[PDB]
């Protein structure tokens, strides 16, 4: 979902422009358009004020937002200066549902004078408008006067549509507030609108009777759902009670035919209000669809053991059996109202389960509202939200309440991704995101030698004589994608030849051409299963590190290059969100091609004493060999004191080696680097001797101490243990 | 042997003072020549100096007035006793040490604030509304003394769906369709401030009567809510534990339930009953939710009290859970279960001292027995303390050298408690010989040298 550049739309101050939104899909045209209901707007009805609206925004031309011409008319009369009904102050716009070419508004705070009695009462009034003939609805206007009926309907609250066409109304205020549901086909709708009279009956109308005294002040038909729930191909009626069972919440589900009841969900904390939105979408994508009911004053246990209100939303999935099973989505902060609304949106992203987005307008920072989108996974929800939208206007006068309406499932760019618009009314602003097409790209990396020999030195290092020894590497990338997209995508390929060896101390394998261990090329893909490949050759450095223990890793990166990739409105695509974007592979004497030593070291002298203030000439036997495999870069290292002065390795003897040694003062350590050979073949023994000369003239040491170890580049046992030797000074 | 005050080269009787408390010199002419004026008064006594030439002055903390501790603040007969003056005598860089004495004998202050619904609903109940009003001042008054009472009552929203708008004239009577008197409703309206005046309170609360709304649920929480979240108007009491009893019969009206009115804004929280005592925001403001009255009711420490009928007892017992420490009781022509509500309340329910005016030159230790016979030193605060508990605290008084000023005086008083000890501090640093050395009038002898002319 695209949150760098959205769509937004703004309407009269105060008119609470965005508390109610949809999409309009005229199927006469094919431009689409958004319907946003603006409940407070200033009319131009004669002698009517803060009338209500219900606005056209056009979305992609020059964003140009209308108001529809429903009512023109203001008040009526039912005799000579006596109002029959009361335009002003009603919310027209606090509800808009659309169908194709239907739309569908209500004013659930219009009031009418009873036709029996000079009274006010506020009943509803819905206005369905087609193609060109625009009608007025209102089933709660009836000879059921007064809150003992129809009379307190209010009409309008939560409407819906049925895919039969059969508009779904909600009353919360009937029967004394027990509620009411009220369902009508379009047509007879349509046909039966006479404006000369004001208590139009329908033929095929199904409603909800008045219930015993005890189902009172229920709020029945604050939210409203449709879908199928008995398997007869009809949807049925699910809508929120929020004040049912001593204010535990109910929703309840009605059938489609005969409005029966099939199923009711009880709550588990009072006041919590349960029931506030409800939704109707199969998640899992089994075809059985399933509710999503939210309760946003859900007051949980929380760190330290109280109660804080986070606000929750429950989950049924719809079992073909009948029962549904329960999970339930707690908030993330207090006061944030999580569960306000619940908007489907459908394959957001196409992977094969519809998704939803859940809201809470009192969250965030500055409780500015902000929005959880949720993706759909068998057998359940993602309970681990995968995007967070945040408002973006601070409070004026009032909450900005962004996310306290969004509508989904609908794709107005035309690219095969759905949409969302979320109202913010609270600073009367509405915004539409656009989906970002979700590209899968599958990448395969290989090595073939595995493990691989420096001695199978047949690979030619260019622009020197030298031989190397070279290995081949396999890269390939292709990508997968859904909806609209461009034909070609300029990946950009990076990777690296050595992985670890941290602050950049060493690395160990160059490419055969322009030597380094990373290398980045800019490669074209072609949409499909046209796996395109390139390889490499690289080859590794002889004598030029002391590293061979840790695997030479070879990584890949791959980044899109967006800005080309983006269409001709500039929304860039997205790469999948789960597929790892990088990929590690590991390469690596005896039959494991593994070297391992067995380094041991001895240590003699031929002057068991040195006698102080004079120069005493020490010579050390050292006894080296390997008893394992191969020694790499082995060599002696002999850490002697400041008053021992290395001179030179003994030679007037045969049997003792006449070794290389290099003495080296390195970081305040005076050592002797003696090479005692390549590759240290297995067996062999070395004998060497060693002279120094000791200016040793403190009055306070006991001994002098020398520090001999076997050090080699090796994997295993590259060091021998470490050997000290003591000569006792004398006096 | 040797010490410290043979050491330092001591030359005079002040020096010697203050150098250490240990510290003795004598004055005798016949002691020795060589032996040291300044040292241990023992070692001055084995050096055969007059005891009447040794100044040895020793620090005293006597008692000035004693004044016995009392057992109740209803007592006439002489003035409530909490902690009276004591007199502290000290030598240089030397300490003592004293105890003290803290009780809370007072009765504690306690706030009742009251809440009716002013609806038609209860007719049959506004009756037993006076009735418990009254008895709970007449509760109330014979346990503490510090009371301050008062009430405020809400009827619902004014907005048209609770409202009888239909009829010109039944806004004024909401009663006309019956034929019958009533007054026009309100939101919320703050009557009577907390005072101490029971009579005014009595009276003021047989002279409410109901009005009429539409549906049963009837808005009391905006009524709570402005009753927790104003201060000033209401008339809390910072110290006074908090109480706040609400009245009804039906249920409830809870948050989001206002949209149905077309009100969405959420409740703000905040005060804004204006100048007339009325709650001038029931008509652009939701019903506040749980968790926000719960946390304003935590913030202000308000305990909250349900005194309803028999009909929605077991309705708001469970609404009682979600709020914390809150109770529910039976209100009916018996008030005695709801009394006893109110009775626990009290029994349900801080001793810190304070130094005032402290010599710079003075340090203070503090030495806490706060129970159980039990001292934590360096701390000076106590708590979990009911009526007739007793703590003790240990003062341990040092000075710095010896200031320039001979006396002063300190007060040592606990938090809110108005008794305290007087403490008189009079340094001893000049010894009474001081009130010929230097060569037979060569110089003048002071602080122990002599400046040669
Ligand atoms: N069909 C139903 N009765 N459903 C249950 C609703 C019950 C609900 N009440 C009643 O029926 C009874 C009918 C009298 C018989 C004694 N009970 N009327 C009442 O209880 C009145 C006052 C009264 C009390 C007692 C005797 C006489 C009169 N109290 C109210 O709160 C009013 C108005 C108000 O102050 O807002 N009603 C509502 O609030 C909701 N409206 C009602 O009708």
């Amino acid at each position: 979902l695209d949150v760098d550049s959205p769509a937004e739309y703004s309407g009269p101050e105060g008119s609470y422009f965005g508390f109610a939104v949809d999409f309009f899909v005229p199927s006469a045209s094919s431009r689409m358009f958004l319907l946003v209901g603006a409940p407070k707007a200033n009319t131009t009805q004669p002698g009517i004020v803060e009338g209500g609206q219900v606005l056209k925004c056009d979305w992609s031309s020059t964003r140009r937002c209308q108001p529809i011409e429903f009512d023109a008319t203001g008040n009526r009369d039912y005799a000579k200066d006596d109002p029959l009904e009361f335009k002003s102050h009603q919310w027209f716009g606090a509800s808009v549902r659309s169908k194709q070419d239907k739309i569908l508004a209500c004013a659930p705070l219009y009031h009418w004078r009873t036709e029996m009695k000079q009274e006010r009462e506020p009943v509803g009034t819905c206005f369905l408008q087609d193609g060109t003939k625009t009608v007025e609805y209102a089933p709660c206007r009836s000879q059921d006067i007064d809150a003992d009926g129809q009379g307190f309907c209010q009409g309008g609250f939560s409407i819906d549509f049925t895919k039969a066409d059969r508009v779904l109304l909600g009353g919360p205020g009937s029967f004394y507030w027990q509620g009411q549901l009220i369902s009508d086909q379009v047509a007879e709708i349509v046909s039966k609108y006479d404006p000369n009279v004001y208590s139009i009956k329908y033929n095929n109308q199904l409603a909800t009777r008045t219930a015993q005294a005890i189902f009172d002040d229920s709020y029945l038909g604050y939210s409203v759902a449709v879908g199928d729930f008995n398997g007869d191909g009809i949807d049925d009626f699910v809508s929120g009670v929020p004040r049912a069972a001593r204010t535990l919440g109910m929703v309840y589900i009605y059938d489609g035919k005969n409005m029966s009841s099939l199923y009711n969900f009880t709550g588990e904390q009072m006041a919590a209000y349960f029931g506030f939105s409800v939704a109707a979408t199969d998640i899992n994508g089994d075809d059985y669809a399933d509710v999503f009911i939210g309760a946003p004053l859900f007051m949980d246990r929380g760190s330290d053991g109280k109660l804080q209100e986070v606000g929750q939303v429950s989950v049924s999935l719809q079992r073909a059996s009948g029962d549904f099973q329960t999970t339930k989505l707690n908030g993330f902060e207090v006061f944030a109202r999580f569960g306000s609304a619940i908007a489907p949106l459908g394959d957001l992203d196409q992977d094969g389960f519809n998704d939803i987005a859940i809201a809470a307008p009192y969250g965030g920072e500055d409780k500015k509202g902000i929005v959880y989108i949720f993706n759909g996974r068998s057998t359940g929800l993602n309970a681990v939200p995968s995007q967070i939208l945040e408002g973006q206007w601070a409070a004026r006068s009032m909450p900005p309440s962004f996310g306290y309406s969004m509508k989904g499932a609908t794709d107005i760019d035309k690219n095969g991704y759905p949409d969302l618009i979320v109202g913010a009314f609270g600073v009367d602003r509405a915004i539409l995101y656009r989906a970002r097409p979700v590209i899968t790209v599958n990448a395969g990396l290989e090595v073939y030698p595995s493990i691989l020999n420096q001695d199978n030195k047949t690979c030619s290092l260019p622009g020197t004589a030298l031989k190397v020894s070279c290995f081949n590497v396999r890269f390939c990338l292709k990508a997968d994608g859904k909806g609209v997209l461009p034909r070609k995508l300029n990946f950009q390929v990076e990777l690296l030849l050595d992985k670890l060896k941290q602050k950049g101390a060493i690395r160990r394998a160059l490419f055969l051409y322009s030597r380094s261990p990373s290398h980045s090329k800019n490669m074209t893909i072609s949409r499909g299963g046209l796996m395109q490949c390139e390889e490499l050759i690289a080859y590794l450095r002889e004598s030029e590190f002391r590293d061979k223990l840790t695997p030479i890793t070879i990584f890949m990166e791959y980044r899109l290059d967006y800005r080309t990739a983006a269409d001709t409105t500039g929304l860039q695509p997205i790469l999948n969100q789960f597929t790892p974007a990088n990929i590690s592979r590991q390469a690596h004497c005896g039959e494991d091609n593994v070297c391992k030593p067995k380094l041991e070291v001895s240590v003699d002298s031929d002057q068991k004493k040195i006698y102080i203030g004079d120069d005493n000439p020490l010579t050390l036997i050292v006894k080296a060999q390997n008893q394992g495999e191969g020694a790499y870069e082995a060599e002696l290292i002999v850490s002697i004191p400041l008053q021992a002065d290395f001179i030179g390795v003994v030679r007037n003897n045969e049997a003792l080696a006449r070794l290389s040694c290099a003495f080296k003062t390195e970081n305040q350590t005076r050592q002797v680097v003696c090479d005692l050979g390549n590759p240290m073949k297995a067996g062999t023994q070395l004998l060497a001797g060693l002279r120094f000369s000791v200016h040793q003239q403190s009055e306070m040491d006991t001994s002098v101490k020398f520090d001999l170890q076997i050090q080699s580049s090796n994997l295993f046992d590259k060091v021998s243990p470490v050997v000290s030797h003591k000569v006792d000074l004398a006096v | 042997g040797p010490n410290i005050c043979t050491t330092r080269g001591v030359s005079s009787c002040q020096q010697c003072l203050a150098v250490s408390p240990m510290c003795a010199w004598c004055s005798d002419e016949a002691l020795p020549l060589g032996s040291p004026r300044c040292d241990l008064k023992e070692n001055l006594l084995k050096d055969n100096c007059a005891p009447e030439s040794i100044e040895f002055p020793v620090s005293e903390a006597r008692v000035l007035e004693d004044r016995p501790l009392s057992d109740k603040g209803s007592g006439d007969s002489s003035q409530v006793t909490q902690v009276q003056r004591i007199a502290l005598r000290l030598r240089p860089d030397d300490s003592k040490n004293f105890s003290i004495q803290v009780r809370q004998v007072e009765d504690y202050p306690v706030d009742i604030y009251y809440l009716m619904d002013l609806s038609y609903s209860m007719k049959d109940d506004l009756w037993s509304i006076q009735n418990l009003g009254t008895k709970l001042a007449t509760q109330m008054r014979k346990l503490t003394s510090n009371l301050r009472i008062g009430f405020g009552a809400f009827v619902d929203k004014p907005v048209s769906p609770y409202m009888y708008i239909s009829p010109p004239e039944a806004l004024e009577n909401p009663c006309y369709d019956m034929k019958t008197t009533c007054l026009p409703m309100f939101g919320y309206k703050h009557v009577l401030t907390l005072t101490d005046q029971v009579t005014r309170f009595n009276e003021e609360v047989k002279k409410q009567s109901v009005s009429r709304n539409r549906d049963a649920p009837e808005g009391g929480f905006d009524a709570i809510m402005q009753a927790t979240v104003c201060d000033e108007k209401i008339g809390w009491r910072n110290d006074a534990s908090h109480l706040l009893v609400f009245t009804t019969d039906a249920k409830t009206h809870i948050a989001l339930d206002g949209r149905l009115a077309g009100i969405v804004q959420p409740n703000d929280g905040q005060c804004h009953v204006g100048s007339d005592n009325h709650y001038s925001a029931s008509t652009t403001m939701d019903y506040p939710s749980l968790g926000l009255m719960t946390e304003k009711l935590s913030q202000k420490n308000i305990n909250l009290i349900f005194a309803v009928t028999e009909n929605v007892v077991n309705l708001y017992q469970n609404y009682s859970e979600l709020i914390p420490g809150t109770t529910v009781g039976v209100l009916s022509m018996d008030s005695s279960n709801v009394l006893q509500l109110i009775v626990d309340a009290y029994g349900k329910i801080k001793v810190e001292l304070e130094v005032r005016d402290l010599p710079e030159e003075l340090s203070l230790s503090f030495n806490a027995t706060c129970l159980n016979n039990e001292v934590i030193p360096g701390l000076k605060s106590c708590m979990g303390l009911k009526i007739g508990d007793t703590v003790s605290f240990s003062i341990e008084a040092k000075v710095r050298g010896c200031p320039q000023e001979k006396e002063k005086s300190f007060t040592i008083k606990p938090v809110g408690f108005k008794d305290s000890l007087i403490v008189q501090v009079t340094f001893d640093c000049d010894c009474a010989c001081q009130a010929h050395r230097c060569n037979n009038g060569n110089g003048t002898f002071e602080c122990g040298v002599c400046r040669c002319g």
